[PDB]
RNA sequence: UUCGGGUCUUGUAAUUGGAAUGAGUACAAUGUAAAUACCUUAACGAGGAACAACUGGAGGGCAAGUCUGGUGCCAGCAGCCG
RNA sequence: ACCCACUCGGCACCUUACGAGAAAUCAAAGUCUUUGGGUUCUGGGGGGAGUAUGGUCGCAAGGCUGAAACUUAAAGGAAUU
RNA sequence: AUCUCUCUCUAUGCUCUCUCUC
């Protein structure tokens, strides 16, 4: 079995980026993945995503800018506290200030900076750049 | 040196030891 | 006898280009060390290590010496070279030439506070030559280049203020380590970061524009 | 795909695995089996003292040569027979048999120095005087 | 004879020279600095310190 | 017993003892500012290192956070009081730099020699 | 030629001569007949004095001069120990005979 | 024109000085349960020989000598290489 | 039954590297410093050693499990002349 | 579709080691 759909999607995206291909096909998709993509779009890491979210499960096709470098996951979604977020950023993000650690928080799925602004940490979902 | 031969030798030694133990008993 | 063979070299000689930056932009086949000397004024010729090297063929040994050269100014662009040769001085010279030919620029990055003047490194950057993996983690102001002496020297030559490094593999092979470091440095500018993002249109090459002056007929 | 388990509730297993693996680190094993106390003549101790039995000039390992000069020591605490080397040139002329002597290791975490087989310990304080001092004149030993 | 206690029993012990008192702590450091970074006549060539009678 | 009599180490010894360039630098500093002990230089570096650590920590906390507003400012004030930091230079990045030369310059050993009174650093000492 | 000609014997050169001066006795140093040539540099050699001993080869002769059974040999006895002792100098057959003639060693063993 | 002044500032050697000091000593005063020691302080107190810094090293690792005499696979060094 | 066009599933190839390799090599040994798709199981210098001691499973032979003391500065992998 | 198809004992060997200046 595929256990983490989001992870697989991210892997696919990464592979596409590596290739230089400017379109993907996320296979099972839906909800969390969609939200992640939305967040990415907000900062403009992916160009435009369109899903044949049909009568089954959903299939996302991402027309992407290619400016995205890498987009991770971590499937043991660790319960991030408001202080060790810095540590996480240091570990995961390349630059000190460029890039976004994706957090699934009670306030919703968004990047790290936005979470900080709302002062709600949650669980790590992934990261871009 | 071959390892199989060594193993065989060891086994033989073990057997001998066992025999000795039996005798003692 | 400073007569060039290549067209770029000829152009450089004539004086219709004064910028290495342009060359870097258009990725030009440099094969004359003269060009770099002409354009890049002050560059420190530094030899790292001289490894004795042999190939034991019938009648005794055959001692060749492998010199490692790191060249560069103290502001951005850094040269890197290696040569095996019979005499040591000659080998060193050859390495220097090669290093000059190589010379690669760094995207000298920041930490967040900005303030002023090109500082340390852009991102967490890596490169592997052998097993050896070199990290370059951009270290805050004054946090002196922390590395293998060789790597420290290379960084100094480049013109980096403060960097954290992390080693993997057998770093006792100094040459390999140096190569890895060079690769990592190269990677720094070959990386997409929000400071790039906004696309700037292509400028024509000096090789295409000044093509009439490069050729003598 | 990274052989070790990576789950949120997978912790216990991970810990146990780590524990099991640790048992292969030689140092850790030494620390925890109690071989520092159960085995080894310097039983946990750092600077055991004993007494001279025989004054064997032990022949060295190869590339090198020369007769090396060592001491048979009966340790006062445990009472094991020990082969312990004496530093400097002709310090044997200050040791003598039936004399009390303090010993140390070899900067070797046990084991043996790079020429002397069987030897594991430096003779350091002959009758509580120290050998270095004796060597460089400095102080004189109680003997008669 | 191949017996223990050679060399030092054989070699004549030549006594230590009198020598003018080489300074201490701060002064010594200063002297060292003067020796190494103040002048040095070997400006062209190498940054070598200890020479030889050769 | 009494208890709270705590003794602090005050200096850091370098991890590599014969890294030549570092040693040379130290020697040069000693020559410049008359120093009996390399532990003096080491002491000062340790102090500076501590300051740097604090600054780093402050930076780790975001711009115009309460901690940053307090501790950083306090540090800056302290530095100004000693001297060392310039009056234009009060922005934490400067603190992160600070060199090593400046602490060996704003000290009685050098401060006496700075206006005269001695005509040599050893004399001043 | 030394032992077996070889490709790998011309990188040595031996200099002593057959017409060399015979070495005499010293203090803590005496003459031994070899009882049995043992392994690993060790050798069982009965002294002319009247003690059994255990003889040991010490450098020098370890590769340069090969030895056999029942040979007259200079042994410097250990001054601190006694049971383990070391070979210093091998005597030639002619040399041995001369020594015997002289009467420097006790007449008990034959060459 | 062949120097040179050393004009401007230093480095250098037993040379030769002209000024400081606490470390011991200490009238005493302070200190203190009483006295030590410190903080204060009148008297005595440095010309290299004194009022004396050792401790490791100098093939590499690793800063530092293809110096001088001795020993000669011995004596011994050497954490490992050697 | 043949022939072309496709796929689906399987054993495999050949070609490259644009990756990964310490390389030899690899369409996985790739997506592994830009390091967390899920899980089991093993290894931590070589030797002593798969030995000694226990335990068990066995008619036995043996298998499963599995040390330490001591011992050395190498053993080993791939390539190169 | 053109190969053609050859053959046996032979054991062992102990004596080092080496860099420069950039
Ligand atoms: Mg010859
Ligand atoms: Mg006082
Ligand atoms: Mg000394
Ligand atoms: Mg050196
Ligand atoms: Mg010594
Ligand atoms: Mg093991
Ligand atoms: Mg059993
Ligand atoms: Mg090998």
């Amino acid at each position: 079995t595929r256990t983490s759909v989001l992870a697989d999607a991210l892997n696919a995206i990464n592979n596409a980026e590596k290739t230089g291909k400017r379109q993907v096909l996320i296979r099972p998709s839906s909800k969390v993945i969609i939200k992640f993509l939305q967040v990415m779009q907000k900062h403009g890491y992916i160009g435009e995503f369109e899903y044949i979210d049909d009568h089954r499960s959903g299939k996302i096709v991402v027309q992407l800018n290619g400016r995205l470098n890498k987009c991770g996951v971590i499937s043991p979604r660790f319960n991030v506290k408001i202080a060790d977020v810095e540590k996480w950023t240091a570990n995961l993000l390349p630059a000190r200030q460029f890039g976004y650690v994706i957090l699934t928080t009670s306030a919703g799925i968004m990047d790290h900076e936005e979470a900080h602004r709302k002062h709600v940490s949650g669980k790590i979902l992934g990261f871009v750049y | 040196m071959r390892a199989k031969w060594r193993k065989k030798r060891t086994r033989r030694l073990k057997r001998k030891r066992r025999k000795v133990r039996a005798r003692s008993k | 006898g400073w007569v060039p063979v290549t067209k770029l070299g000829r152009l450089v000689k004539a004086g219709k280009i004064s910028s290495i930056e342009e060359i870097f932009l258009h990725s030009l086949p440099v094969k004359e060390f003269q060009i770099i000397d002409q354009l890049l004024p002050n560059l420190k010729d530094e030899v790292m290590n001289i490894k004795p090297v042999q190939k034991q063929t019938r009648a005794g040994q055959r001692t060749r010496f492998k010199a490692v050269v790191v060249v560069g100014d103290s502001n951005g662009h850094v040269g890197l070279g290696i040569k095996t040769a019979k005499e040591v001085a000659g080998a060193i010279r050859a390495g220097i030439i090669i290093a000059k030919l190589s010379v690669i620029p760094i995207r000298r990055g920041y930490w967040g506070t900005n303030l002023g003047q090109p500082h340390s490194l852009a991102t967490k950057t890596s490169g592997k030559c052998g097993s050896v993996s070199v990290r370059l983690i951009p270290a805050p102001r004054g946090s002196g280049i922390v590395a293998s002496p060789a790597v420290k020297k290379l960084m100094q030559l480049a013109g980096v203020e403060d960097v954290y490094t992390s080693s993997t593999g057998s770093t006792r092979t100094l040459e390999n380590t140096l190569k890895a470091a060079f690769v990592a440095i190269g990677n720094t500018y070959g990386f997409l970061t929000p400071n790039l993002w906004e696309v700037q249109a292509l400028t024509p090459s000096p090789m295409d524009v000044y093509a009439d002056y490069a050729t003598a007929s | 795909g990274k052989g070790k388990p990576r789950g949120l509730n997978s912790a216990r297993k991970l810990r146990v695995h780590r524990r099991n693996n640790r048992w292969a680190e030689t140092t850790y094993k030494k620390r925890l089996l109690g071989t520092a106390f159960k085995s080894s003549p310097f039983g946990g101790s750092s600077h055991a003292k004993g007494i001279v039995l025989e004054k064997i000039g032990i022949e060295s390992k190869q590339p090198n040569s020369a007769i090396r000069k060592c001491v048979r020591v009966q340790l006062i605490k445990n009472g094991k027979k020990v082969t312990a080397f004496v530093p400097n040139d002709g310090c044997l002329n200050f040791v003598d048999e039936n004399d009390e002597v303090l010993l140390a290791g070899f900067g070797r975490k046990g084991k043996a120095k790079g020429d002397i087989p069987g030897v594991r310990f430096k003779v350091v304080k002959v009758s509580g005087v120290s050998l270095l001092a004796l060597w460089k004149e400095k102080k004189e030993k109680p003997r008669s | 004879l191949a017996r223990a206690g050679k060399v030092k029993s054989q070699t004549p012990k030549v006594e230590k020279q009198e020598k003018p008192k080489q300074p201490k702590g701060r002064a010594y450091k200063r002297l060292l600095y003067t020796r190494r970074f103040v002048n040095v006549t070997l400006t062209n060539g190498k940054r070598k310190m200890n020479p030889s009678p050769s | 017993p009494r208890a709270p009599r705590t003794y602090s180490k005050t200096y850091s010894t370098p991890k590599r003892p014969y890294e030549s360039a570092r040693l040379d630098a130290e020697l040069k500093l000693a020559g410049e500012y008359g120093l009996k002990n390399k532990r003096e230089i080491y002491r000062i570096s340790f102090q500076l290192s501590k300051i740097r650590r604090a600054a780093r920590d402050l930076l780790t906390r975001d711009e115009k956070d309460p901690k940053r507003l307090f501790e950083g400012n306090a540090l800056i004030r302290r530095l100004v009081r000693i001297g060392v930091l310039s009056e234009d230079k009060k922005k934490l990045d400067y603190v992160l730099a600070l060199k090593v030369e400046d602490f060996l310059e704003r000290r009685l050993q050098t401060q006496v020699y700075k206006l005269g009174l001695a005509k040599s650093v050893h004399h001043a000492r | 030629n030394t032992k077996g000609g070889k490709k790998g014997r011309r990188g040595k050169n031996d200099s002593d001569g057959p017409k060399r001066e015979l070495i005499y006795k010293e203090e803590g140093q005496e003459y031994a007949q070899i009882t049995k040539m043992l392994g690993n540099g060790r050798v069982e050699a009965s002294c002319f004095d009247g003690n059994k001993r255990m003889a040991h080869i010490r450098g020098k002769l370890r590769k340069k001069v090969w030895m056999g059974q029942g040979d007259i040999i200079l042994v410097s006895l250990r001054d601190f120990q006694d049971d383990q002792c070391d070979v210093v100098h091998k005597y030639n057959l002619d040399e041995a005979r001369t020594l015997k003639n002289q009467g420097e060693l006790p007449e008990n063993a034959k060459i």
